[PDB]
RNA sequence: GAAACUGCGAAUGGCUCAUUAAAUCAGUUAUCGUUUAUUUGAUAGUUCCUUUACUACAUGGUAUAACUGUGGUAAUUCUAGA
RNA sequence: AUUCAUAAUAACUUUUCGAAUCGCAUGGCCUUGUGCUGGCGAUGGUUCAUUCAAAUUUCUGCCCUAUCAACUUUCGAUGGUAGGAUAGUGGCCUACCAUGGUUUCAACGGGUAACGGGGAAUAAGGGUUCGAUUCCGGAGAGGGAGCCUGAGAAACGGCUACCA
C-alpha cells in the first residue's frame, strides 16, 4: 500500500487551469480546487488536504461520477492506482428454481485519498472509462471484520 | 447501417396512431419536427384515419397543399409532419379548432375547442438555460425557445404561450397539490394532483398522483405536465376527464348507456 | 496522320490529310505547345508561325499538359483536369492517355495559327464566323461596346432575329446582375428588417431590465 | 419548354445469413465523453482607416458546360483542339 | 456532482459568418426627382436549442467441449505519467515507468449443420427442441484492404490496388 513523492515523472502533476500566482504571497501553501462527489458521498479530509494529483479522480479531479452505483470487496491490490473488486452475487436458474453462486470482477481506481487493502468493502460508481478495463472511481470504503 | 432511416414499415409506428395492419408496408415516419416521433402523429394519419376528410395521400397532399392547415398557426404542406402534444391544429374552411389531446386510455383523440383557446398552447419546460449576450432562455417540448423570461419561472413549470407572440403569459409554478396530465407509460392520458413529490437524486426522480376519484398512482416526472389550478385547468378537456375507469364498470357504462 | 489546322482569329478550322512521311516527320521530338512554322509540309504554309494543340492517337487516346514519357499510359484522373467529365460526383477514375511529345502513330494532331504568314489559305482567311451568343452581363456588355457607367446599357444589347414561317420578330438576353428598383426595395427591406429587429431586441431588452429591477426590489 | 450549370438526394429502401460463442443482441444505463444535413424555434446595428483632399453599393471579375464548328478510335455514359 | 451555462480581460488566427439573390404584388409620401419609403414568401447564412439520428458505455444474461488446465505480453498483455491521433473518452498509438490481468464459480483454446432478439411448435404442471425468413438490432456487397465526395458510406446499382 505504497505512495509516492510530489513530482516523479517527466512533467509537472498539477491541475489544470489552477494558477498558484507567483507574485501575490500565497499566505496559503497551494489552491487546492476540489468538488463534492454528489449522492450523498463526503470527500475526504485526506483529499483536501492532500497532495496527490491523480486527474482521474472524483476529488480536486477531472472525471464525474454518475451512472450505476455499487458496491463489492477487494480481491487484488497490485496495480497501481487500480485495485479488482468481486462483485459476488447469485444467479438463478428457473429450471432448477434453484441459484448458483457465480461472481465477476471490476476493476476500479484508486484515489491516493483512499487506504484501501484486501478485505475493506467499498463503494464505487461509474466514471467515463479510464483505461479498457476501468470505468468506476472508489468513492466510499470500509474494513472487512475488524 | 451508413446513415438515417427514412422507410418505417407498418408494425413499428407507435400504437396511438391506430393504423391498420394492412393496405401497405409503410407508415408514414414523422419528419425532423417539433416533436418526437414516439409522442407525435403526422398529419396524414390525422386528416385520413381520425377525421375522414380524405381516402388517398393524393387527397390529403392536396388539403395540405391549398394552405388551410395552420398547425399552431402557421401553413404545412408537409405530409410529414409531427404533429404532437398540444397542438392546436386549425382550419379556415370548416373553421374548426382541433387540439391535440390524449384519450383516456392514451391516443390523440378528437377535441374540437373554439378559437378561444385555439389562440393559446400550453407547454412544459424542460430545461433552462443562459445564452449568448447574458440573455436567458426556456425551452418547451415543442422546442421553442423563449427568451426573457420571468425568472420566476423553474424547470418543469408549464407556460401558456400563445401562437405568434411568444411573449410567455400565466405560467405555472410546479408544486404539490397541481392538476397535472400524466402523458406516458400506462399512466399516459390520465389526470390527477400532486398529491406528493419525491426526488431519487441522481435517476428518475417520481411523483404520487391522486385523481379525483380516489386512485393512487406514482409516476415518473417526464410524463408530468401541469394543466393548472385545483378544478381550474387553463384548456378544455375530453370526454371522461382523464379518469380511466376500470374495465367492468366501463362495460357497464357502455351497456347501460347503450340504448336511452 | 490527319491534321486540323484552327484559326481563332476569324473563328475557322479545317481537315488536311498530308501524308508525305518527308514533310510530316519535321513535327516529331515535340511535346505540346511548342511552336514551329510548315515550310516542310507546304510552301503555302511559309511564314505561318503554328503553336501545336493536341490530338488523339491510332486509337483515339488522346493527350493532355505536363504528361511526358510519350507512350500511352494509363493515369488516375480528377475534377478540373481534362480527358475525363467525371460522372459521378466526387469519383475519380483511372483512364489511360498519350504522352505530348508527337511521335509517329499521333492519328490526328491539330494545331493553331498564332502568327499569320503572307499566304492565302481558302477557308481561314478570308471567311470570317463572328460570336454566336453575345454578352449578357452588364459589365460584359459595357466593355464590349466600350459602354460608361452610366450609358443605359438596356437598349444596346444584341438583338437577334427570327421568323417562325413568316412571322419576323427580334429576341434579346435577359441581362442578369441589372441595378433594378426590385433590388432597391430589396436591399431596402432587408437593411430595414435588420435594424428594426436591432431596436426591438434593444427595447425587449430595457423592458426586461425594468422587471428585474422590480424584482430586485423586494 | 429539350440539353446542360447549380443545390439536393443515389448512405433510404431491397436482399440474403457466409462470418462472429461474452463478440453481436435483449432488457436496463451514460454523454458532467462527443458529432448530427435535415425539419422546428430563437438569434446577427460594428468588416477598410493616424477616423480631412478615399478607395464601384443605383452594385464590382474572368472562367466553364449545353450550344457552334473541325476531329479521332473497331470500340466506352470516351473525349480533344478551337 | 463540475473548470457547468455565461460574463469579462490580454492578445492570436492563410481572419470563418454578418443576403452583390429571386417570384408576386404594386402601396404610401412631397422638397416631382421619374426622387424617398413599402408588403407577401423562396432559398440560403453563424451559434444555440429541438428532432431524425449515430458512436461509444454501466449492469446482467449464451449452445457443445478437459480426448483443451492454465492464458496474456517480439509487435500492449494490466496500470500510471505525458504527447499524438480522433468527433470525443480510451493503450486507440507512441516514449517512459511499474508486472500486472484472467482462471476449477471453467479462463484460454477448440467445434457448430451460430447471425441474435420479437417469437414458433408441442402444451397438466416443471420443460424440451427450433427460430435463414413478413419486425427491431446487426453484418456483407465475389475474397481483402484503402479512399475521394458528403451531415452521414471504409458506400461497391462509387472509384483504386491485388487475388479468384
Amino acid at each position: 500500500s505504497t505512495e509516492l513523492t510530489v513530482q516523479s515523472e517527466r512533467a509537472f502533476q498539477k491541475q489544470p487551469h489552477i494558477f498558484n500566482n507567483p507574485k501575490v504571497k500565497t499566505s496559503k501553501r497551494t489552491k487546492r480546487w476540489y468538488k463534492n462527489a454528489g449522492l450523498g458521498f463526503k470527500t475526504p479530509k485526506t483529499a483536501i488536504e492532500g497532495s496527490y494529483i491523480d486527474k482521474k479522480c472524483p476529488f480536486t479531479g477531472l472525471v464525474s461520477i454518475r451512472g450505476k452505483i455499487l458496491t463489492g470487496t477487494v480481491v487484488s491490490t497490485k496495480m497501481h492506482r487500480t485495485i479488482v473488486i468481486r462483485r459476488a452475487y447469485l444467479h438463478y436458474i428457473p429450471k432448477y428454481n434453484r441459484y448458483e453462486k457465480r461472481h465477476k470482477n471490476v476493476p476500479v481506481h484508486v484515489s491516493p485519498a483512499f487506504r484501501v487493502q484486501v478485505g475493506d468493502i467499498v463503494t464505487v460508481g461509474q466514471c467515463r472509462p479510464i483505461s479498457k478495463t476501468v470505468r468506476f472511481n472508489v468513492v466510499k470504503v470500509s474494513a472487512a471484520a475488524g | 447501417a451508413r446513415g438515417p432511416k427514412k422507410h418505417l414499415k407498418r408494425l413499428a409506428a407507435p400504437h396511438h396512431w391506430l393504423l391498420d395492419k394492412l393496405s401497405g408496408c409503410y407508415a408514414p415516419r414523422p419528419s425532423a419536427g417539433p416533436h418526437k416521433l414516439r409522442e407525435s402523429l403526422p398529419l396524414i394519419v390525422f386528416l385520413r384515419n381520425r377525421l375522414k376528410y380524405a381516402l388517398n395521400g393524393r387527397e390529403v397532399k392536396a388539403i395540405l397543399m391549398q394552405r388551410h392547415v395552420k398547425v399552431d398557426g402557421k401553413v404545412r404542406t408537409d405530409t410529414t409532419y409531427p404533429a404532437g402534444f398540444m397542438d392546436v391544429i386549425t382550419l379556415d374552411a370548416t373553421n374548426e379548432n382541433f387540439r391535440l389531446v390524449y384519450d383516456v386510455k392514451g391516443r390523440f383523440a378528437v377535441h374540437r375547442i373554439t378559437d378561444e383557446e385555439a389562440s393559446y398552447k400550453l407547454g412544459k419546460v424542460k430545461k433552462v438555460q443562459l445564452g449568448k449576450k447574458g440573455v436567458p432562455y426556456v425551452v418547451t417540448h415543442d422546442g421553442r425557445t423563449i427568451r426573457y423570461p420571468d425568472p420566476n419561472i423553474k424547470v418543469n413549470d408549464t407556460v401558456k404561450i400563445d401562437l405568434a407572440s411568444g411573449k410567455i403569459t400565466d405560467f405555472i409554478k410546479f408544486d404539490a397539490g397541481k392538476l397535472v396530465y400524466v402523458t406516458g407509460g400506462r399512466n399516459l392520458g390520465r389526470i390527477g394532483t400532486i398529491v406528493h413529490k419525491e426526488r431519487h437524486d441522481g435517476g428518475f426522480d417520481l411523483v404520487h398522483i391522486k385523481d379525483s376519484l380516489d386512485n393512487t398512482f406514482v409516476t415518473r416526472l417526464n410524463n408530468v405536465f401541469v394543466i393548472g389550478e385545483q378544478g381550474k385547468p387553463y384548456i378544455s378537456l375530453p370526454k371522461g376527464k382523464g379518469i380511466k375507469l376500470s374495465i367492468a364498470e366501463e362495460r357497464d357504462r357502455r351497456r347501460a348507456q347503450q340504448g336511452l | 496522320m490527319k491534321l486540323n489546322i484552327s484559326y481563332p482569329v476569324n473563328g475557322s478550322q479545317k481537315t488536311f490529310e498530308i501524308d508525305d512521311e518527308h514533310r510530316i516527320r519535321v513535327f516529331f521530338d515535340k511535346r505540346i505547345g511548342q511552336e514551329v512554322d510548315g515550310e516542310a509540309v507546304g510552301d503555302e504554309f511559309k511564314g505561318y508561325v503554328f503553336k501545336i494543340s493536341g490530338g488523339n492517337d491510332k486509337q483515339g487516346f488522346p493527350m493532355k499538359q505536363g504528361v511526358l514519357l510519350p507512350t500511352r499510359i494509363k493515369l488516375l484522373l480528377t475534377k478540373n483536369v481534362s480527358c475525363y467529365r467525371p460522372r459521378r460526383d466526387g469519383e475519380r477514375k483511372r483512364k489511360s492517355v498519350r504522352g505530348a511529345i508527337v511521335g509517329p502513330d499521333l492519328a490526328v494532331l491539330a494545331l493553331v495559327i498564332v502568327k499569320k504568314g503572307e499566304q492565302e489559305l481558302e477557308g481561314l482567311t478570308d471567311t470570317t464566323v463572328p460570336k454566336r451568343l453575345g454578352p449578357k452581363r452588364a459589365n460584359n456588355i459595357r466593355k464590349f461596346f466600350g459602354l460608361s457607367k452610366e450609358d443605359d446599357v438596356r437598349d444596346f444589347v444584341i438583338r437577334r432575329e427570327v421568323t417562325k414561317g413568316e412571322k419576323t420578330y427580334t429576341k434579346a438576353p435577359k441581362i442578369q446582375r441589372l441595378v433594378t428598383p426590385q433590388r432597391l426595395q430589396r436591399k431596402r427591406h432587408q437593411r430595414a428588417l435588420k435594424v428594426r429587429n436591432a431596436q426591438a431586441q434593444r427595447e425587449a431588452a430595457a423592458e426586461y431590465a425594468q422587471l428585474l429591477a422590480k424584482r430586485l426590489s423586494e
